[PDB]
RNA sequence: UCGAUGUCGGCUCAUCUCAUCCUAGGGCUGAAGCAGGUCCUAAGGGUAUGGCUGUUCGCCAUUUAAAGAGGUACGCGAGCUGGGUUUAGAACGUCGUGAGACAGUUCGGUCCCUAUCUACCGUGGGCGUUGGAAAUUUGAGAGGAUCUGCUCCUAGUACGAGAGGACCAGAGUGGACGAACCUCUGGUGUUCGGGUUGUCACGCCAGUGGCAUUGCCCGGUAGCUACGUUCGGAUGGGAUAACCGCUGAAAGCAUCUAAGCGGGAAGCCCACCUCAAGAUUAGAUUUCCCUAAAGAGCCGUUGAAGACUACGACGUUGAUAGGCAGGGUGUGGAAGUGCAGCGAUGCAUGUAGCUAACCUGUACUAAUUGCUCGUUUGGCUUGACC
RNA sequence: AAUUCCUUGUCAGGUAAGUUCUGACCUGCACGAAUGGCAUAAUGAUGGCAGCGCUGUCUCCAGCAGAGACUCAGUGAAAU
RNA sequence: CACAGGUGAUCAGGUAGAGAAUACCAAGGCGCUUGAGAGAACUCUGCUGAAGGAACUAGGCAAAAUGGUACCGUAACUUC
């Protein structure tokens, strides 16, 4: 459950360490992001000479969230952190190393890069 | 908050006519013959063939 | 296009053997003895009373006991009407039976139930009212129901604004109910999904009208 | 038990034996994880910081550290999707929830081995 | 709403109405008739009762739970010592309470409360 | 209107118009396709969040299918706010000799009213409905609802020099909105269980209780609840708008129109959900009863019903409530005793003790065949039958 | 600029976005030296702006506790 | 007004505590001259709150938060 002006950590090697969302996209009044969702995000620090600066404004997937991510069992899974992994214009990943697990979620085409590079997958 | 005319005595009467006094219901107890209100004891303390004094 | 009635026992889950938990809600289903058939002769429509559940004779009235006596069958708990048409009058005769064998696994339902009442409640609860400031100097309105209307322009309130007064404890129908399981030794009835009422309330569950 | 009789019908019929575990246990649950079309089992370890009994119902959440981030997982106990709980170390806990635990991440988040 | 909710107000807090209801029931213990209001003689049947019952197998545990919950020892005494074993057969309803029509200062509904078998 | 009609903006809550912003149907196009541009029809729904500023607006950031234009006392202060404007204090610039002044600026500066009538939202009482009653109902009508993205497929096809890239069909998955619900995931859970600080007391120790926000802290049942779950917005029928016709004369031709016959929109009328016979035109059907009946009510025990009501259940031919019993759940290891330790403490007995509202039973207590209301065959006229 | 009308002046910084803020420029409508000028440590329930922490301020409100509101009994106003 | 306001001085128990703060008690004195129910909306006063964390707003207003002792350590600037 992430709104827009929430932080996030970032669970790549893009060169930002937070990041803070000023918008989730996907709808007129959408209210919240949740893992495999993909947001606005302004980077708030930036690691020095990396990729990315303080300041830019670009695209995220959530990739995990402390409100957790329901099972169709009826489980939930929860994290300590909310996360993000940065995009390129096209909504495609830009990172090369994967920080901490994802879910299943990002299971699909666009995010199958951040599921193969991730330590761990739930 | 308030009236733009006083209420005449007919309408003050008509929002009256629901005030009523409520009557109770009242039996014979079997033993002393006395009346009482139903489902209470009598004056002396007889309720259902019982006593309480 | 004929139900039955049942009682809200409860909801529970099924789980499937790809692990996927699926919200139910159980259903007793006593017999539905068929208590009077109307016709369009008669009646001018065509449709089917059944009764269910139980009374105990002092609480039969002498003219219910006649219309009981009548069909055949015992005094259940309420009666109920459905509407049928030719089709639905081809088994079904007074004093006759009506089972959970009406539905099948799989089949859509439409169940009607009456809601939970909640009592008087504000605009806030009862018509997703927004609250106005908790603080910056909001005085004694915090769930008030707001402006009511216009200036002199209309200089009323018009018909059907939203504002306080009784929630829940009315009919309410939800489609598109999938039933779960049917069995009918043990009067069971598992539905897909949340039922309105509570766990005891007379339940009616038909065809699904969409289809 | 706690519910209606017609209801533990439908319940009872669901019931997957599991091997019992307290809160405080260091468990590991096997799930079955299907990728396409094939189905495999992931191992889930950590410890039993939470459970609700209520039969049908009954759910107990891990808690364990994956590179780094803290994960939990409230599995719901007679669900198919898990295959098998083993418990490794038995532990000591003087309460049934360890939520206290969320605070904690090294020589602090260690609990006693119950003998 | 108050579904399925147990419990008085009364129009007191938790601590007055706990206090009142011990009060009352040693005052029942000890005269064995009281007349109090008719929703209160309801509501000291739910504190009242389970003393009874705990009461009926004398153990050190169960005299200091009952004195636990009551404070008086002199009630305690007497609750162990002829209750339980005047109500050792008698699955429940230990006290009946009779209407008595309706107090003069107020208008309040009243009851007695009276234990069964010789109070 | 000056024996007072409160100003701008915001908040809340709206209601209407159509000169339509999106979605729908079209004609023309400097319409290849994808995209548009114009105009015609169309008001059923829908129609951002922020930064700045008191702002409305405006600019900007990021979205969205879209971020419409307006009316409603520039809607809405007896609904809220009080940032600006517009009292009294003070200061700057400027003007004045001055007292002072400024659609100049700056800092500061009391927003009352318990609702009679209309209206509206709910919920009752009375009477009526051609004797009365218990139920079940038809539906004249009324309200609700009506939004829409993306992905795949058709198909990299039609089209195109390429770049790019369809209609029409089909499948899925969302966002906003609404309803129900509590199985799950959580929140709360001040008559549940523990830990613990200060103090006071229960004669004392031990064990407990009061008070300190529930003293504080950690959990947590039922209920309630969303952020949780499930469902819904129809792809159908009828008549139409613009528009396109078929045949066809007036007007030997032509021509959608004058006769006649078609197609055609998220719009209209149905269909879906809810309410509905005070629809005074008060409808229908099945039973029951009439020298106080059939019933209804009072009273009592009461309910996920409830402001009071009403409504639902039950009153001994009884599980209606409380208790009680057996489970469950929660807490987490009672007391006493013993052992180990100098002791704090630990261990055992023993997952113990306690356990609200939950489940299933059970007459132990309380629900008194008491009283009141309600009758006695239901006017007349005509027709048909008898 | 507590002073600048035009005016949200321009340029720089800070934000994703800053009519406010800070730095600077000087075209000072209409600063300026005891109606004191420019600064200034400390101090201020002083004004403006920005952060950390923290949060029901808000998204979006939910549950609970007490006092009213509601019903009964007693007493019994108000403006108009 | 038998009115939550105001009214000078004196006395000054215990356990905690720096304390005449505070908490709980002693001596002493009181329960504040309407009660009884119910447990709707809404109002007041409180408590708790998923995820987020000023997005609220004119403005973090209100709230939440911090809070003791000892020790370590502490920048710009300064009138030292």
């Amino acid at each position: 459950m992430i709104q827009v002006e929430s932080m996030l950590e970032v669970a790549d090697n893009s060169g930002a360490r937070r990041v803070q969302c000023i918008k989730v996209l996907g709808g007129s009044h959408r209210r919240y992001a949740s893992v495999g969702d993909i947001i606005k995000v302004t980077v708030k620090e930036a690691i020095p000479r990396g990729r990315v600066k303080k300041g830019d404004v670009m695209n995220a997937v959530v990739v995990r969230t402390k409100k957790g991510v329901r099972r169709p069992d009826g489980s939930v899974l929860r994290f300590d952190d909310n996360a993000a992994v940065l995009l390129n214009q096209n909504k495609a990943p830009i990172a090369t190393r994967i920080f901490g697990p994802v879910t299943r979620e990002l299971r699909g085409d666009q995010f199958m890069k951040i599921v193969s590079l991730a330590p761990e997958v739930l | 908050a308030v009236q733009k005319s006083r209420k005449s005595r007919s309408r003050r009467d008509m929002r009256r006519s629901h005030h009523h006094m409520t009557v109770a219901e009242l039996s014979v107890d079997a033993t002393t013959g006395e009346k009482h209100r139903r489902h209470h004891m009598t004056k002396d303390g007889f309720y259902r063939g019982r006593q309480l004094f | 296009a004929i139900g039955l009635v049942g009682k809200k026992c409860g909801m529970t889950r099924v789980f499937t053997e790809a692990g996927a938990s699926i919200p139910v809600t159980v259903v007793e289903i006593s017999a539905n003895r068929i208590t009077q058939v109307k016709n369009t002769d008669v009646d001018g429509y065509q449709a089917i009373q059944v009764t269910t559940g139980t009374r105990r004779d002092s609480r039969v009235t002498a003219a219910q006991k006649g219309h009981f006596a009548k069909a055949g069958v015992a005094a259940g708990r309420g009666v109920w009407e459905f509407r049928a048409n030719d089709s639905d009058l081809e088994g079904r005769e007074i004093g006759g039976e009506i089972l959970a064998d009406l539905f099948e696994q799989g089949q859509m339902v439409d169940v009607t139930g009456n809601s939970k009442g909640k009592g008087f409640q504000g605009g806030v609860k009862r018509h997703n009212f927004s609250m106005q400031d908790a603080t910056h100097g909001n005085s004694v309105s915090h769930r008030a129901i707001g402006s009511t209307g216009q200036n002199q322009s209309p200089g009323k309130v018009f018909k059907g604004k939203k504002m306080p007064g009784q929630m829940g404890n009315k009919r309410v129908t939800v489609q598109g109910l999938e039933v779960i399981s049917v069995d009918v030794e043990k009067g069971l009835l598992v539905i897909k999904g949340a039922i309105p009422g509570a766990t005891g309330g007379d339940v009616i569950v038909r065809p699904s009208v969409k289809a | 038990s706690n519910k209606h009789l017609l209801v533990q019908a439908v319940e009872n019929a669901q019931i997957i034996e599991r091997p019992s575990f307290g809160p405080g246990d260091t468990v590991v649950v096997q799930v079955k994880v299907r990728e396409g079309e094939r189905e495999r089992l992931q191992a889930f370890e950590g410890i039993v910081i939470a459970k609700r009994n209520r039969g049908l119902n009954s759910a107990f959440t891990v808690r364990k550290i994956s590179s780094g981030v803290g994960v939990e997982r409230a599995f719901q106990l007679h669900s198919p999707i898990i295959e098998s709980i083993e418990v490794k170390r038995r532990g000591a806990v003087r309460r049934a929830k360890l939520y206290y635990l969320r605070e904690r991440s090294g020589k602090s988040a260690r609990i006693r081995e119950k003998l | 709403m108050r579904h399925r909710k147990s419990g008085v107000k009364l129009g007191r807090t938790s601590s007055h109405r706990k206090a009142m209801f011990q009060n009352m029931t040693n005052s029942l213990f000890e005269h064995e008739l009281i007349k109090t209001t008719l929703p209160k003689a309801k509501e000291l049947r739910r504190v009242a009762e389970p003393l009874i019952t705990m009461a009926k197998e004398d153990s050190v545990a169960n005299r200091r739970l009952a004195f636990s919950r009551m404070r008086s020892k002199t009630m305690v005494g007497k609750l162990f010592g002829t209750l339980g074993p005047r109500y050792q057969n008698r699955p429940g309803g230990y006290l009946r309470i009779v209407k008595c029509g309706n107090r003069d200062g107020d208008n309040a509904p009243m009851a007695y409360v009276e234990l069964v078998d010789r109070d």
